[PDB]
């Protein structure tokens, strides 16, 4: 069975700039008469299909924009994307289609290198239709924000909190190249109403310091 | 035009079976080799199963040999994907992909070029359960500037996915829709937010769609301000 070793598994780019992907195979993938390699780039962004970009190691799919371009022969392959662009952020899969079973490389995350910037913070009180059922949930929000990492901490009356919240962030952002963040502290409505201010606090290297959302109920 | 559009899916008990279909439409099957292609939640692309145009070669990866059977129907522009004898492992989104015209019978292989959008199939013991939708309500504590946020809470279903629009579609910028994560309970919670501007609060009409076909939930839940 061919196996397919892809590196990085992470890269980050400054946008407009070049992007390298490498695969590597177990065995060699280029077939005397046609001298053709056989290999394949696909691309495959959040909650979506792969896309196929590269075949034969080096021919753009119809419609693919040619700062997409494969090399490589035999057993080391690449894929540059030549002028990065936002829309260009995804997981980058190389196959084998030389022998059976076909097989994928591991996927390479690409992301954008962008500057620092600070998240816009929000907060939201549980809804009445949820009380109403005994359960107290407070969201915060933090709207694109760059780099990914975040701290997010929910103190409830000044008590630092924990093991009662989730967070979630967002893929980056095909067009600003930023991120967003949802926290959710859950709370059963006996304990929620044990107490009057709810506070979010977040530390973000684009913050000068860190930032607090609250409200009082 | 040149398409796959992909059913069946959804939650099975382990030891149960489920039976994917796909119909091709803006080309004709006949001419093609019709693959499978699974991917796990989080993980990457594996190779499941091959049938040649004819039915004449079928091929199965190894993790699924004797449980899986492909067929297709070239008269009806359509695949099939029998599983049977259903395990944990299984769990994964499948998708139907066409190999390029290069692949012929037992010839060597072409790329999958054409995808169709895959179906989730969640093998589990749980029974399913349909989300809570509650709002999130836009305040002057969800405000910025001249733009607000608002979205919905999907909270406590199983299993995935839930999808979520805003305004029947129409609503589409400024949307972010927050991958589900996994609660203590087991079940899953997920939030959708939407960022527009504070004049519109008023007047703009905002109500996020769920959907969630395990459990058969459609809700239509519509946003309020302060």
């Amino acid at each position: 069975e061919l196996v397919m070793t892809q590196s990085p598994d992470s890269l980050a780019v400054s946008l407009g700039e070049r992007a390298t992907i490498n695969c590597k195979s177990s065995q060699s993938v280029l077939y005397s008469s046609n001298n053709k390699s056989y290999l394949a780039w696909y691309q495959q962004k959040p909650g979506q299909p792969p896309k196929l970009l590269i075949y034969w190691a080096s021919t753009r799919e119809s419609g693919v924009p040619d700062r997409f371009s494969g090399s490589g022969s035999g057993t080391d392959f690449t894929l540059t994307i030549s002028s990065l662009q936002a829309e260009d952020v995804a997981v980058y899969y190389c196959q084998q289609y030389y022998s059976a079973p076909l097989t994928f490389g591991g996927g390479t995350k690409v992301e954008i290198k962008r500057t620092v910037a600070a998240p816009s913070v929000f907060i939201f009180p549980p809804s009445d239709e949820q009380l109403k059922s005994g359960t107290a949930s407070v969201v915060c929000l933090l709207n694109n924000f760059y780099p990914r990492e975040a701290k997010v901490q929910w103190k409830v009356d000044n008590a630092l909190q924990s093991g009662n919240s989730q967070e979630s962030v967002t893929e980056q952002d095909s067009k600003d190249s930023t991120y967003s963040l949802s926290s959710t502290l859950t709370l059963s409505k006996a304990d929620y109403e044990k107490h009057k201010v709810y506070a979010c606090e977040v530390t973000h290297q684009g913050l000068r310091s860190p930032v607090t959302k609250s409200f009082n109920r | 035009e040149v398409q796959l559009l992909e059913s069946g899916g959804g939650l099975v008990k382990p030891g149960g079976s489920l039976r994917l279909s796909c119909a091709a439409s803006g080309f004709t099957l006949i001419n093609y080799r019709m693959n499978w292609v699974r991917q796990a939640p989080g993980k990457g692309l594996e190779w499941v199963s091959s049938i040649s145009s004819s039915s004449s070669y079928i091929h199965y990866a190894d993790s699924v040999k004797g449980r899986f059977t492909i067929s297709r129907d070239n008269a009806e522009n359509s695949l099939y994907l029998q599983m049977n004898s259903l395990r944990a492992e299984d769990t994964a989104v499948y998708y139907c992909v066409r190999e390029g015209p290069r692949a012929t019978g037992y010839s060597m292989a072409d790329v999958f070029d054409i995808w169709g959008q895959g179906t989730m199939v969640t093998v589990s013991s749980a029974s399913t359960k349909g989300p809570s939708v509650f709002p999130l309500a836009p305040s002057s504590k969800s405000t910025s500037g001249g733009t607000a946020a608002l979205g919905c809470l999907v909270k406590d279903y199983f299993p995935e996915p839930v999808t979520v629009s805003w305004n029947s579609g129409a609503l589409t910028s400024g949307v972010h829709t927050f991958p589900a994560v996994l609660q203590s309970s087991g079940l899953y919670s997920l939030s959708s937010v939407v960022t527009v501007p504070s004049s519109s609060l008023g007047t703009q009409t905002y109500i996020c769609n769920v959907n969630h076909k395990p459990s058969n939930t459609k809700v239509d839940k519509k946003v309020e301000p302060k």
